[PDB]
């Protein structure tokens, strides 16, 4: 029984999204962890969900879930590194954009 | 006037890219406490 | 809806007036915030699923029809892809 | 300890499970939170360079580290990754 | 009427610094400006609307009456230009070769 | 009476660091200024103790509190400029490592 919005604790980065976007890409790690199937999943401090993951890296992540599409900065070092990010959420497209 | 509420809230204050700056990440979401 | 809105974008809280949201026609922010379904947080405020770091520089165009980015912005096309969602035109002209 | 911990590392705060921090016996981190400072706001201190350790928090997690494409910091991160006595860590950053 | 550390905002950069640094200097810019209607930014510190890379060393010349530029700087002319902005002539004719 | 961590301000720079970093070379400046009991030192609004210096060169200063060693980034543009900082917080090996 989750919101409509969901607060996200991500290695100390706080997010919101919707509930629906979390599950936007099936057998995907979010969405095995968000499918209503709430009370057992991992809080912080003040009751956010708590991801266990770099947070500088999930703000990129969110936007995949969005628009199925990631535009990167103009110049990114961590291509190489959002590539592991993608494969430890189980998205196989995004890694596909993100390997050469 | 210099301050006044469209020329104050113009001067949006961001972290520019000075030594280490440039290459670590300084933007991912909100900060927690 | 009140003088000031209180908006949620990806977790980012942003104080504005009704009238920058509908600023211009045609616009998403002006089909949502048009006096005539909307997603709520824990507090109330209404709720953007957008990268909220990038929406400053929108609502800076949603007020003045201008913006004027530093000089070595590293997400030029990431803030027109922003601007894509939120369907300002002229906007997205601007930074192509 | 709570299951997840709110540290502080030199200024720049950090978010990750009890498990993680241990998962590595007999490194510092291990010393630290097997059964304290803490900052104002009564966080877990840890006196290191706070932006390497997002490097050091994510090998913890994945046990291997990349590290972004011409990264000018690999030499610091080797001092941090002795420093928190991580063995494995050190050996993939030496060439 | 000034804080003891006054809150600087040069380009979007934030900057800390004592009164007594910005006023180092006497019948300069900055002394003119902080010694007893100022701009001040959106979070209410006082707005400099000049490069922010440079007041790094812009700075630093208030706190010691001398300026070590960065390893292989060819930007000097630049940084000239903004000791002239904040009128410190000094600082300006050893940037002049 | 100082707090076992210690919240600095180095020109508009934040930094965290243990009272004892602070005091672990004797005679030089930040040992002055937290190794007596005072009644004195420069605050910021929030409290946080200022040093009216080069917040971004005083990473590797305090770095080499640490340790006692310091590793640069590759292609440090700024050796130089960082001796003179070290000058002024008296650290004499500190400015003797960096000079070539
Ligand atoms: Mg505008």
């Amino acid at each position: 029984m989750f919101p409509e919005v969901v607060e996200l604790n991500v290695g100390g980065q706080v997010y919101f999204t919707r509930h629906s976007t979390l599950i936007s890409i099936p057998h995907s790690l979010l969405w095995k962890m968000f499918s209503p199937k709430a009370n057992d999943l991992a809080k912080d401090s003040k009751g956010r969900f708590f991801i266990d993951r770099d947070g500088f890296l999930f703000r990129y992540i969110l936007d995949y879930l969005r628009d199925r599409q990631v535009v990167l900065p103009d110049h990114f070092p961590e291509k190489g590194r959002l590539k592991r990010e993608a494969e430890y959420f189980q998205l196989p497209d995004l890694v596909k954009l993100l390997t050469p | 006037d210099i301050n006044s509420p469209e020329h104050i809230q113009r001067r949006l204050s961001l972290q520019l890219p000075i030594l280490h700056h440039a290459y670590l990440p300084s933007i991912g979401g909100v900060d927690a406490s």
